[PDB]
């Protein structure tokens, strides 16, 4: 009766024009029979895509944004290359569960750019 | 003779043309019909309607026989 | 370029109800789906369920069935969501959001639902349900 889950890291932190990658892994069923599309929310506004039906990128979203799907974690991962401030923002994957008829969100994971260089 | 149609907003009956007498579904696959199923036409028709390769058709003749599947019991 | 303009923010007593709108530009749904989001203070987005006025049927999430009714006036180019018997937990900002693949096209319809991704969001209204009950 419970929906499959999608979990993702709460947070996620890199300096800026680094490559970050935040996965959402798949609880029960393959992550390849659903599609799965993320979004970027920023504080105190709404949701907008970034990508859509696994690896689609929306007219206007920065090719820096890519998806992927790795069936051998039962993952979704969506990665931001040449990081910028900006992009720190929570970000959800979505996908749905046939079996109840229903939406699966994530639990969002948190982007934050590193002000500081660590090594 | 009544059938629904997917012609309207929202999908609906309507009473057929003079000398249509029978209703009519078609269906067929699109990209999404793994997930969205296939797509269906339903209306009304003189014959039943010509058939090309995957595609589905059938026809009933009673009143509102032909419903979307989501309309149907 | 549809845009989703919703209700303003309220704030209500245990056991009560709320219904919030959402009004759609353009004059239409079309065969669009229209969901609705919620997101308690700090917490993830939820689906609450959704609405294909093209059909005239609407889906819910099992969490909130018979206790949300999610409707739309075609004519109005309006949604709503009615969420009764109000309680801590419905805290939250509820949004509508647009299921970008349309149901319909060229006098046929696709046959099964299926909630794709939300393309065009609402800015969101903010409900504060007060304490007890």
């Amino acid at each position: 009766a419970s929906n499959f889950m999608l979990t993702q890291p709460r947070s996620v932190s890199e300096s800026p024009g680094k490559t970050v990658t935040i996965s959402c892994t798949r609880s029960s069923g393959s992550i390849g029979s659903d599609y799965v599309h993320w979004y970027q929310q920023r504080p105190g506004s709404s949701p907008t895509t970034v990508i859509y039906e696994d690896n689609q990128r929306p007219s206007g979203v920065p090719d820096r944004f890519s998806g992927s799907i790795d069936s051998s974690s039962n993952s979704a991962s969506l990665t931001i290359s040449g990081l910028k401030t900006e992009d720190e923002a929570d970000y959800y994957c979505q996908s749905y569960d046939r079996s109840n008829h229903e939406v699966v969100f994530g639990g969002g994971t948190k982007l934050t750019v590193l002000e500081n260089l660590y090594f | 003779i009544v059938c629904h149609t997917t012609a309207t907003s929202p999908i609906s009956a309507v009473t057929c043309p003079p000398g249509e007498n029978l209703c009519y579904r078609k269906m067929w696959c699109d990209a999404f019909c793994s997930s969205r199923g296939k797509v269906v036409e339903l209306g009304c028709a003189a014959t039943c309607p010509s058939k090309k390769p995957y595609e589905e058709v059938t026809c009933c003749s009673t009143d509102k026989c032909n419903p979307h599947p989501k309309q149907r019991p | 370029q549809v845009q989703l303009v919703q209700s303003g923010a309220e704030v209500k007593k245990p056991g009560s109800s709320v219904k919030v709108s959402c009004k759609a530009s353009g004059g239409t749904f079309s065969s669009y789906a229209i969901s609705w989001v919620r997101q308690a203070p700090g917490q993830g987005l939820e689906w609450m369920g959704g609405i294909i006025p093209i059909f005239g049927t609407a889906n819910y999430a099992q969490k909130f069935q018979g206790r949300v009714t999610i409707t739309a006036d075609e004519s109005t180019s309006t949604a709503y969501m009615e969420l009764r018997s109000l309680r801590s937990d419905d805290t939250a900002v509820y949004y509508c959001a647009r299921d970008n693949l349309g149901y319909c096209s060229g006098g046929s319809c696709y046959s099964d639902y299926y909630y794709y991704y939300m393309d065009v969001w609402g800015q969101g209204t903010l409900v504060t349900v007060s304490s007890g009950g």
